[PDB]
RNA sequence: GAAGACGGUCGAACUUGACUAUCUAGAGGAAGUA
RNA sequence: ACGGGGAAUCAGGGUUCGAUUCCGGAGAGGGAGCCUGAGAAACGGCUACCACAUCCAAGGAAGGCAGCAGGCGCGCAAAUUACCCACUCCCGACCCGGGGAGGUAGUGACGAAAAAUAACAAUACAGGACUCUUUCGAGGCCCUGUAAUUGGAAUGAGUCCACUUUAAAUCCUUUAACGAGGAUCCAUUGGAGGGCAAGUCUGGUGCCAGCAGCCGCGGUAAUUCCAGCUCCAAUAGCGUAUAUUAAAGUUGCUGCAGUUAAAAAGCUCGUAGUUGGAUCUCUCUCGGCCGAAGCGUUUACUUUGAAAAAAUUAGAGUGUUCAAAGCAGGCCGCCUGGAUACCGCAGCUAGGAAUAAUGGAAUAGGACCGCGGUUCUAUUUUGUUGGUUUUCGGAACUGAGGCCAUGAUUAAGAGGGACGGCCGGGGGCAUUCGUAUUGCGCCGCUAGAGGUGAAAUUCUUGGACCGGCGCAAGACGGACCAGAGCGAAAGCAUUUGCCAAGAAUGUUUUCAUUAAUCAAGAACGAAAGUCACCAUAAACGAUGCCGACCGGCGAUGCGGCGGCGUUAUUCCCAUGACCCGCCGGGCAGCUUCCGGGAAACCAAAGUCUUUGGGUUCCGGGGGGAGUAUGGUUGCAAAGCUGAAACUUAAAGGAAUUGACGGAAGGGCACCACC
């Protein structure tokens, strides 16, 4: 089930056994990375492009018509992220909860989230520090915390 | 979560054996349950499989042929040398004229007959009988 | 469940020889204060001057009176009453006497009926009892 | 004595205490201070 | 070339403290033990 | 606690012992210091001090048995102040001397091996069976005896010449002579209700004396005490005490347990530890087509090799007269032994390459190539010498080009994170309402109002309580409220707004093993209590967490997908309320020969002697006792941790039959009532 939740819940998507590209589409490579570049400019994470590719251009999988996975795609070109986008938002979470846990001290069930949030950074912080892509004194603080995002 | 993945399929093929039913699906594939059910097979105790590819891990469809009375695996593989064999299989084995033990040795998946034959050691993987 | 790895070694066992302390022949043969309390400190037989004859009552479920004695165990001073067994033997012995004392049968635990005495005696000055009593043997004079 | 060397001391002072007894009953007789010892002889 | 002496070193032991432990002489009492 | 070799026990795994004859260490009363010497911090060498202690003419002098004997002491606990260098070896100037090392006797029921206490025949049996007889009863047919019936035959134990043995002896072995009938040339120790083989035979005793490991026996008929007789077991041995092993799957690795019997942490986070999803089918220079030179990423694993003291253990040979032993022996000068295995772990060597870790090219500082440039250098090269000079060859650094199918495994019915529409008594803040209660203002009414089984207690004509009107105050949210929902757990309910979260669902989004369980460490925590602390409960499913597999059935909550037909938004879609399904997680329920379990019961408390998916805490007969002491936190109450002495043969859990009433329901009788 899930880590820090008490559940368990089959919902996730589902690839098709069939790796090729469909015969309707007609973007080719490059012009599906054109794609990928004039959207990354907007700021968008990667998870947000593939959703846009996938609901309005037909782009099933991006690693089936280019042969490549989007991170990878703006890392080569250079337009990639300091620190990686499911880091980023766990961050941008504790910091909206620390924001909102200054005004209001009693609230409990935020002190309490902003635990389970916050031990959820370290633990996905040591596996990037493992895999070399922060580098091996990055610390998230919570004085340093709302100037990250 | 799920460790040890060829005990999954043992205790599958060993509750569908008893409920009597005439195939088994265990999931996920491995090429280690595949040369295990080999070995099963070549002695009489399964009848032919079909492992069904999907592009992530495979499932195996087993047949049953009601020959089987019990299949496991050892937790851990322990370290098995030759001398130490015959108390393994008075542990494990009901009796000296039947029931294999399935090493895996450095010349392949094998029982623990073959094993003496080709005078090798190795690892447990578990037994069948 | 217990672990089971290939590496578990130092949690089984010193998970073991932490758990046969609450065992109560481990406990008991293991830390030294029940030596300590022994009056025989571990030996098999002791010696001792008798102090008094000593009549203890027979615990409830019956009723007699087992004729014990007040011995002065020599090598240690520790004071223990100790029972005679056949009948007429506490006849057989007079006061300062020297006596030799086993034990009583459950190393340490009262046999049956005699409420809390753990030893008997064997010999009364350097002459058996059972030499006295089947009269192999008298007592010198 | 609850320690190795005390209870080595504690030993010694006992085996002290326990020789000048047995060496105060040896003194009395046949010495410098004590009466003579005095042997019968029978022939039986 | 012996005795001897200044010094140095190794250093058992000795004295006075402090802490700690034991053996013994020790009034008083209490409770349980029966 | 001297350490090993080893010892006992043992299905397999284990547990306990090893002071002790072999090896290694240490020390010669306690410490210290030295001389001599190749070697000593030597003690059967010396010098001190400390503790003991001897001789003395009082001035002085001498000491070290944890060597062999021996003595005292201590104790439950252990031998001769014996003979000899003959054997084994050691030392010396040495074929010659010496050796309490060592050998030999003595004491020696520690312990181990062998092995007497009778054998046979003939009689007799109101024996027994066997052949005949219907049965009686007949047999040299075979066995038995509780026959002090008869009979001579055989022997050692002894006594004892001699030899042999030995250094001299003893012992054993060999032989003379003597040596057995109640063969008195006498077998004992424990038992006789059960466990547990074997007498509710006899007398004595009378809850006494005593027996009894445990259950128990004994109170005037004792199967259990004390004795006789008989019988049982082991036997030259057999009881008792204590240590220890098996029994003990009652310490559990193999291999236990935790709802109710002893037991799972209040909840979540979280470090170490432990455990972790699929996936990838050998060559270069020389020396003689092979070796020397590299290994191949690195290990674990496995098989091999060599190295591992003897003794001990397993085990081969061998008639010590057999055996325990020993290492000898066997033929008629010869012949033959004095094997072999095992010796974990760590370390060496060589093969294997499944399993399990680890590496390598993703800012290309990547490989393989030729080309280029910078710096230094091997020394071969010039008949010799002197000097310059290059080449060759080797490094160390840098520029371009070619080439590689140039280079990222898939996307877990593992996990994070996005996104979408919803959902909820989840939380905080603000705001809004509702009645009730209390108090107050006014009016009318009149003597009661309260509480109990009963009064008791208390306010009222200084008009209580009551009835109506108005105001305020603290709160609190009924019914709707569900074997419904949400939350980590305590817990959560009036309207509306704000804030920040969240589960599930949907996804052909994204990362790509990021995970599970968790010491230490941390956040919140009913209610009581204390000046913010306290952190505790039948904190209860009396039930760790994660994962897989294993039967049905109908409901319900949320989300999604479909489907006749009803309604509402006038039609139409689109939605809402219903109705029929399907899918996914959830809260529950019913059911069952799934299989468990002591059962009650449990779809988990199943997949367990056919025992191994991963991991945490924790139990070991009942009490003493969650007590004392110590440590630690807290102002304190208290919190965490936490014994022992001693006591005891049961305490305890399920289930079944009965017993009871001042529990509730039924049926009945003029020896009940009407």
């Amino acid at each position: 089930g899930r880590m820090h939740a008490p559940g368990k819940g089959l919902s996730q998507s589902a690839l098709p056994y069939r790796r090729s590209v469909p015969t309707w589409l007609k973007l080719t490579s490059d012009d599906v990375k054109e794609q990928i570049y004039k959207l990354a400019k907007k700021g968008l994470t990667p998870s947000q492009i593939g959703v846009i590719l996938r609901d309005s251009h037909g782009v099933a999988q991006v690693r089936f018509v280019t042969g490549n996975k989007i991170l990878r795609i703006l890392k080569s070109k250079g337009l990639a992220p300091d620190l990686p986008e499911d880091l980023y938002h766990l961050i941008k979470k504790a910091v909206a909860v620390r924001k909102h846990l200054e005004r209001n001290r009693k609230d409990k069930d935020a002190k309490f989230r902003l635990i389970l949030i916050e031990s959820r950074i370290h633990r996905l912080a040591r596996y990037y520090k493992t895999k070399r892509v922060l580098p091996p004194n990055w610390k998230y603080e919570s004085s340093t915390a709302s100037a990250l995002v | 979560v799920r460790m040890n993945v060829l005990a999954d399929a043992l205790k599958s093929i060993n509750n569908a054996e008893k409920r009597g039913k005439r195939q088994v699906l265990i999931r996920p594939c491995s090429k280690v349950i595949v040369r295990f059910l080999t070995v099963m097979m070549k002695h009489g105790y399964i009848g032919e499989f079909e492992i069904i590819d999907d592009h992530r891990a495979g499932k195996i469809v087993v047949n049953l042929t009601g020959r089987l009375n019990k299949c496991g695996v050892i937790s851990p593989r322990f370290d098995v040398q030759l001398k130490d064999l015959e108390k393994w299989q008075n542990n494990l084995l009901p009796s000296r004229q039947f029931g294999f033990i399935v090493l895996t040795t450095s010349a392949g998946i094998m029982d623990h007959e073959e094993a003496r034959r080709k005078h090798t050691g190795g690892k447990i993987l578990g037994f069948f009988f | 469940g217990k672990c089971r790895g290939l590496r578990t070694a130092r949690k089984l066992r010193s998970h073991r020889r932490d758990q046969k302390w609450h065992d109560k022949q481990y406990k008991k043969a293991h830390l030294g204060t029940a030596l300590k309390a022994n009056p025989f400190g571990g030996a098999s037989h002791a010696k001792g001057i008798v102090l008094e004859k000593v009549g203890v009552e027979a615990k409830q479920p019956n009723s007699a009176i087992r004729k014990c004695v007040r011995v002065q165990l020599i090598k240690n001073g520790k004071k223990i009453t100790a029972f005679v067994p056949n009948d007429g033997c506490l006849n057989f012995i007079e006061e300062n006497d020297e006596v030799l004392v086993a034990g009583f049968g459950r190393k340490g635990h009262a046999v049956g009926d005699i409420p809390g005495v753990r030893f008997k005696v064997v010999k009364v000055a350097n002459v058996s009892l059972l030499a006295l009593y089947k009269g192999k043997k008298e007592r010198p004079r | 004595e609850l320690s190795r060397v005390d209870q080595r001391h504690r030993a010694s002072q006992l085996r002290k205490q326990k020789k000048e007894a047995v060496l105060a009953e040896k003194r009395q007789l046949g010495g410098k201070d004590g009466p003579p010892h005095q042997v019968l002889v029978v022939p039986l």
